[PDB]
């Protein structure tokens, strides 16, 4: 009768090189990742997360161990990445996630000239009737970082949300300086 | 901040004016301080020998 | 103050 929910967020960010590789054939540097929504260390209950990429790569099955869980790799096309989350408790069934590697922008986002592509989805790992050890591990998770934790799902809108404040404050300071100090010098 | 900064900036102009006033008073940096001293020393100096032996 | 005013005016022109 014990149910513990661990919210997570998985996805990938991609950056366009601006030109296709000379002889390789890659166009975007992308980083698939799995990270928690709440500021907590997932490794307290996660043993390893495997990322099975396309067979075209030398090693399709990547692995990570610690709270980040990101592999940086370059590619040329979009494909489905199978993410399998293994827990410390071997009696707990691993969780399998399916994420579509997104590298290209939509026409609307392309017209905006934004360089970074982002696609991560909100998810929750439901542990129904977990073992005593797994329950303790889930309940004893510590905080990961001292700062805040954020997500840029789409980014198209988060960039505008950030700019509306950043550029506003920057322009206000620039004006307060230029309009006032020149007249102060005039006096 | 970034508002009513005149109260803080006019103080710097007043300080510039007081700096000019002080330069007029005795001077901010003494003009041409020790530019040239060509006095050639004596070969040894009898008095320098006396001072050495005195020490 | 003055050189930064020049620089910021040039920046605002470029901006």
């Amino acid at each position: 009768g014990v149910t513990i929910v661990k919210p997570i967020v998985y996805g990938n960010v991609a950056r366009y090189f601006g030109k296709k590789r000379e002889e390789d054939g890659h166009t975007h540097q992308w980083t698939v990742y799995v990270k928690p929504y709440r500021n907590e260390d997932m490794s307290a209950y996660v043993k390893k997360i495997q990322f099975k990429l396309h067979e075209s790569y030398g090693n399709p099955l990547r692995v990570v161990t610690k709270p980040p869980y990101e592999i940086t790799e370059t590619g040329w096309g979009e494909f489905e990445i199978i993410i399998k989350i293994f827990f410390i408790d071997p009696n707990e069934r691993p969780v399998t996630l399916y994420h579509l590697l997104k590298l290209f922008q939509s026409d609307t986002n392309a017209m905006l000239g934004k360089k970074t592509v982002v696609s991560e989805f909100y998810d929750e790992m439901i542990f129904q009737d977990p073992t005593a050890m797994m329950q303790q591990l889930l309940t004893t998770s510590r905080q990961l970082t001292l700062g805040a934790y954020k997500h840029e799902t789409e980014f198209a809108e988060l960039e505008v949300k950030t700019r509306e404040k950043l550029e506003a404050a920057k322009k206000k300071t620039s004006f307060e300086i230029a309009e006032l100090k020149e007249r102060l010098k005039a006096s | 901040k970034s508002h009513a900064e005149i109260a803080e900036q006019a103080k710097h102009e007043a300080e510039i004016e007081t700096r000019i006033a002080e330069l007029r008073k005795e001077g901010f940096w003494s003009l041409k301080r020790l530019p040239k001293v060509p006095e050639p020393p004596r070969p040894k100096g009898h008095w320098d020998y006396l001072c050495e032996e005195m020490q | 103050r003055e050189k930064r005013s020049q620089d910021l005016q040039k920046l605002i022109t470029a901006a």
